[PDB]
C-alpha cells in the first residue's frame, strides 16, 4: 500500500554534509509533495518544510532555510534531504511524510526516521558478556538470564536471544552513553526444563563495526 | 507562527476506561487541528484532521473535538497498547506547528519486582573490570528506587540506570541498575547488593551475592 523507507541512520562528525534519502512507495509521486519533519530527543514535533515532487520548488521552515536543501530524485520518485556543515545540536531523527494536499498541512503516512547522531566519537565495537546466575530461581521455576552488551559506539546493536526464537521473556533494558560508548543490556526468563538443557544464546550485531557475536550463556556456577 | 499548547504532559487512566487529551491554540485556528499518535519506537501514524475527521482506519473510540482556541482529543475502552505519545498540529495557516506531546500512561494493579543480581563474568573479570548487573522486572507502579551496596557500604557512584518503557502487553516497567567496577576493587570486597525500594511493600527487596555452587 504506500510505503516509505528512508536511509540507514548516519555517524557524521561535526562539520560535514548528509544526504538523506526518503525512496516513496505505493502511491504517485507528482501528485503529493513532501514533508520533511525533525523529531529531536528532547523537543517533539517540528514541520522543516515541504517539498512540490512536481514542480520541485521547496517552502522552507524559518529555522531552516539555509544549512538544509531539499531535492528528489523523481525518476526513483525518492525525496532527499541534506544537511550541509552539521552542528551537533542537528541530532536527530529526521522524518519524511506525504503532504496529503499541497504545502503538507497532513502528513499522512509518514516515513521510518533516520537518526543522526553528529559525534567527533570513534567507532567502538561492543564486548559481549553472557550474564549466568549465581543460581537464584527467579520466581516459580524460571530463570533468568542476561547479556551485557558493552563499550561500543554508536547505536545501534541488534540483540536477539536465540536467533530470534526467545521471544517472549525478554527485555532489552534502553542504551545509555557513559559518556564516550555506549552499554546496553537484556534479560530474558525461561522455565527450568529449558536451561541449561536447551542452548540459550545472545547473538549481538554492531554494524558499525561490521560485529557479529554469539554468546552461550552457559551455567557458570 | 500559531502555537499549540498540551498541558497536561502525561496522562494515566486504566484499561477500558476514558481519557482526554487537551490542545489548545493561541487564536481562532477553526477546527484546522490534526491529532497524531506516535507509538514508543514508531512514526506517527494520523487519527484525526479538522478536529473530529478519522482518518482510513483509526477505530471509533477516538473522538477528536473542539473549537476557537480549545480542542480535545478523546480515547475510550482503553487498550493497554494505547500507550503512546499524543500531538496536535494545527492545519490552518503556514508553518504547520505541533504540541508538546501527551503521553498515555495504562494504570495497572500492583506488580512487585522480579530482582536478579548478576556477577561479573569471568571473561569481563579477564579484561580487569568488574560489572554487578541487577534486573527489575516487570514492576507497577514506575518508581522503584535501588541502592548499591558493597559490604554494607552503600555505593552511591558508577552505576548506570535505565528503565524499559511501559509495556504494551502487561502494563508494567522493568530496570537494569550496572555497577561498574575495578577488578581489583571487586576482589577488595565480597558482599554485593541490588536492595529496592518499591511500593510493594515495606521491607526492601533486596539481592545479594557471591560464588558459590548450586
Amino acid at each position: 500500500q504506500i510505503q516509505l523507507v528512508q536511509s540507514g541512520p548516519e555517524l557524521k562528525k561535526p562539520g560535514e554534509t548528509v544526504k538523506i534519502s526518503c525512496k516513496a512507495s505505493g502511491y504517485t509521486f507528482t501528485n503529493y509533495g513532501m514533508n520533511w519533519v525533525k523529531q529531536a530527543p528532547g523537543k517533539g514535533l517540528e514541520w522543516m518544510g515541504w517539498i512540490n515532487t512536481n514542480t520541485g520548488e521547496p517552502t522552507y521552515g524559518e529555522e531552516f532555510k539555509g544549512r538544509f536543501a531539499f531535492s528528489l530524485e523523481t525518476s526513483a520518485s525518492t525525496a532527499n534531504l541534506q544537511i550541509n556543515n552539521l552542528k551537533n545540536e542537528d541530532k536527530a531523527t529526521f522524518f519524511c511524510a506525504r503532504g496529503e494536499d499541497n504545502f503538507g498541512s497532513l502528513s499522512d503516512y509518514w516515513g521510518q526516521g533516520t537518526t543522526l547522531t553528529v559525534s567527533s566519537a570513534k567507532t567502538t565495537a561492543p564486548s559481549v558478556y553472557p550474564l549466568a546466575p549465581v543460581c537464584g530461581d527467579t520466581t516459580g521455576s524460571s530463570v533468568t538470564l542476561g547479556c551485557l552488551v558493552k563499550g561500543y559506539f554508536p547505536e545501534p546493536v541488534t540483540l536477539t536471544w536465540n536467533s530470534g526464537s526467545l521471544s517472549s521473556g525478554v527485555h532489552t533494558f534502553p542504551a545509555v552513553l557513559q559518556s564516550d560508548l555506549y552499554t546496553l543490556s537484556s534479560s530474558v526468563t525461561v522455565t527450568s526444563s529449558t536451561w541449561p538443557s536447551q542452548s540459550i544464546t545472545c547473538n549481538v550485531a554492531h554494524p558499525a563495526s561490521s560485529t557479529k557475536v554469539d554468546k552461550k550463556i552457559e551455567p557458570r556456577g | 507562527d500559531i502555537v499549540m499548547t498540551q498541558s497536561p504532559k502525561f496522562m494515566s487512566t486504566s484499561v477500558g476506561d476514558r481519557v482526554t487529551i487537551t490542545c489548545k491554540a493561541s487564536q481562532d485556528v477553526s477546527t484546522a487541528v490534526v491529532w497524531y499518535q506516535q507509538k514508543p519506537g514508531q512514526s506517527p501514524k494520523l487519527l484525526i484532521y479538522w478536529a473530529s475527521t478519522r482518518h482510513i482506519g483509526v477505530p471509533d473510540r477516538f473522538a477528536g473535538s473542539g473549537s476557537g482556541t480549545d480542542y480535545t482529543l478523546t480515547i475510550s475502552s482503553v487498550q493497554a497498547e494505547d500507550l503512546a505519545l499524543y500531538y496536535c498540529q494545527q492545519h490552518y495557516s503556514p508553518p504547520w506547528t505541533f504540541g508538546g506531546g501527551t503521553k498515555l500512561e495504562i494504570k495497572r494493579a500492583d506488580a512487585a519486582p522480579t530482582v536478579s543480581i548478576f556477577p561479573p563474568s569471568s571473561e569481563q573479570l579477564t579484561s580487569g573490570g568488574a560489572s554487578v548487573v541487577c534486573f527489575l522486572n516487570n514492576f507497577y507502579p514506575k518508581d522503584i528506587n535501588v541502592k548499591w551496596k558493597i559490604d554494607g557500604s552503600e555505593r552511591q557512584n558508577g552505576v548506570l540506570n535505565s528503565w524499559t518503557d511501559q509495556d504494551s502487553k502487561d502494563s508494567t516497567y522493568s530496570m537494569s541498575s550496572t555497577l561498574t567496577l575495578t577488578k581489583d576493587e571487586y576482589e577488595r570486597h565480597n558482599s554485593y547488593t541490588c536492595e529496592a525500594t518499591h511500593k510493594t511493600s515495606t521491607s526492601p527487596i533486596v539481592k545479594s551475592f557471591n560464588r558459590n555452587e548450586c
